[PDB]
């Protein structure tokens, strides 16, 4: 199953 | 060679060219960090002699560094999106939900497994530069992080939480002053044998709530029962993990579940041995499902296919054009294809009908409303 939250989020 | 990014970019272009014919409102805003949660605040202020009202959203941050925040943003809706309050949060905000009886109180789910309770009127508009998280209440009882979080709308201060530790925690903070103390769970429900992905109180009967888990099961619980290891009803809901559930606010017997089997299942509490309907269109695992607060037959679902489907159960079984049948089933009202990444959460605006805020993994927050001629 897909992770509920991504491993490494990125800053904008 | 995962150029799904090629498919995404091209679909987005075609969507962006078709925003005018399918939408009455499209607002796009890139956040500093992506948000895993989104929920409109129930208050709305309409200034005199102006064409817009101010709505508020409960957001969070998902950062890789150690500067996470619980966020409250303001939105100017017709008839500009800016951040208003940033509160220091220990770890990323898995989910944030306000208390219906007091929207100043906001519960959050943290990676440390703790549930935090914030009174955002007791925090400065600028976050504490020291980096300390000072929650007005720290709710303890979970071993792992989670995502199910539900305030009881008929029993003030009764909060449920679903975690990856296979348990559901219930807290009664109604008699606890919010002065930063640690409150242990009043009750822990252990019926599931896998990650409990979501939990939700029944919106009318104060003793009933539902839970969905990685064991593909939907469970209906009664707090009046003395057995906390076995629910009232256990339903083989899906052919894969179930990530979300949502009770109909106008139909006390109806609820919906979304699953990794790419479907949304309709349920009737009076006979849970038969799945009422199976909504099919989604191309990947579904993370969130929410009933419309204005129409009892309107329901929406979002997930890892980067789409948000809006369903109309009153259109189930309708005869349709063969070409129309290619676009989807008749009960499929609308496909929002504005996001280019996985949608983490979405919220129906409770004061503006058909307005939806959805947040995605690419820091994108979108406030949109499908064209009136589509639903009307």
């Amino acid at each position: 199953k897909h992770r509920r939250k991504q491993k490494t989020p990125k800053k904008f | 060679d995962a150029v799904e990014e090629r498919v995404i970019n091209e679909e987005y272009k075609i969507w962006k060219k078709n925003t005018p014919f399918l939408y009455d409102l499209v607002m796009t805003h890139a956040l500093e960090w992506p948000s895993l949660t989104a929920q409109w605040l129930p208050d709305v202020t309409r200034p005199e002699g102006k064409d817009f009202s101010i709505h508020r959203l409960v957001l969070g941050t998902h950062t890789s560094d150690e500067q996470n925040h619980l966020v409250i943003a303001s939105v100017q809706l017709p008839n500009k999106i800016e951040i208003e309050i940033k509160i220091n949060h220990e770890g990323e905000v898995n989910r944030a939900r306000y208390m219906p009886q007091n929207p100043c109180i906001i519960a959050t789910k943290t990676p440390s497994s703790d549930v935090l309770v914030f009174d955002y009127t007791k925090h400065p508009s600028k976050p504490d530069p020291s980096g300390e998280c000072n929650p007005d209440l720290r709710l303890r009882g979970h071993q792992k992080e989670g995502y199910g979080l539900s305030w009881n709308p008929n029993l003030s201060g009764h909060l449920l939480s679903a975690s990856d530790d296979h348990t559901i925690c219930l807290w009664d903070i109604s008699a606890v002053p919010k002065e930063g103390k640690v409150v242990d769970a009043k009750t822990i429900f252990t019926g599931h044998t896998a990650v409990v992905e979501d939990v939700s109180w029944h919106l009318l009967h104060e003793s009933l709530f539902g839970s969905v888990a990685d064991d593909q099961k939907l469970m209906i619980w009664d707090t009046r029962s003395n057995n906390t290891s076995k629910p009232s009803h256990s339903v083989d809901a899906h052919t894969a993990e179930v990530n979300c559930l949502s009770f109909n606010p106008y139909s006390e017997f109806i609820l919906a579940t979304g699953s990794a089997d790419k479907t949304v299942a309709l349920w009737d509490l009076r006979n849970l041995k038969l799945k009422l309907h199976s909504f099919e269109s989604h191309k990947d695992e579904i993370f969130q499902v929410q009933w419309s607060p204005h129409n009892e037959t309107i329901l929406a679902s979002s997930g890892t296919d980067r789409r948000l489907n809006v369903w109309d159960l009153s259109k189930i079984g309708e005869e349709q054009s063969p070409e129309d049948a290619e676009d989807g089933p008749p009960e499929l009202l609308f496909i929002h294809g504005g996001h280019t990444a996985k949608i983490s959460d979405f919220s129906w605006n409770p004061n503006e009908p058909w307005v939806i805020c959805s947040v995605s993994e690419d820091n994108i927050m979108q406030v949109w409303q499908m064209a009136e001629n589509i639903y009307n």
